């Protein structure tokens, strides 16, 4: 392929998915504070249980301005 | 937790001063009227004086509620 695609798919995105976490770790912090099972971590799995958050603002706020 | 102090104000409890003169024997045995030798005094009742954390928890039920309510 060569020229940005010598090394290969997983290779590139190895090493991009370096330069993705804080974006992931904002989101995720994001998520938690506002409905969390939108944005679960690549850790957690089923059995997983997402405690409601206490402001339940950031929720509402969410869908309103989703919808 | 509001329900059960709820119930727990329910029961009724003549709590009678043993330093006064006051016989609960002799307020029993009487029929309406009936003057009885006693003081008011003597005859208390104790009650669940837990209000303000009743307050409290009405409000904070409360705010769940509507914010569950309007979810």
């Amino acid at each position: 392929r060569t020229g940005l695609a010598e090394d290969g798919a997983k290779s590139v995105y190895e090493r991009l998915k370096n330069d993705r976490a804080p974006y992931e770790t904002r989101a995720q912090n994001c998520a938690q504070y506002t409905i969390p099972s939108l944005f679960p971590k690549d850790s957690d799995n089923a059995s997983t249980d997402y405690q409601t958050p206490w402001q339940a603002v950031g929720a509402r706020g969410l869908n309103n301005l989703a919808s | 937790a509001i329900v059960k102090m709820s119930m727990i104000s329910s029961k009724v409890i003549g709590l009678v001063n043993p330093a006064g003169i006051t016989q609960p024997r002799r307020l029993t045995k009487a029929q309406t009227g009936d003057f009885v030798t006693g003081r008011p005094e003597d005859i208390s009742f104790l009650q669940l004086e837990k209000q303000a954390d009743f307050t409290v928890a009405k409000a904070v039920s409360d705010a769940i509620e509507a914010r569950l309510s309007f979810a």
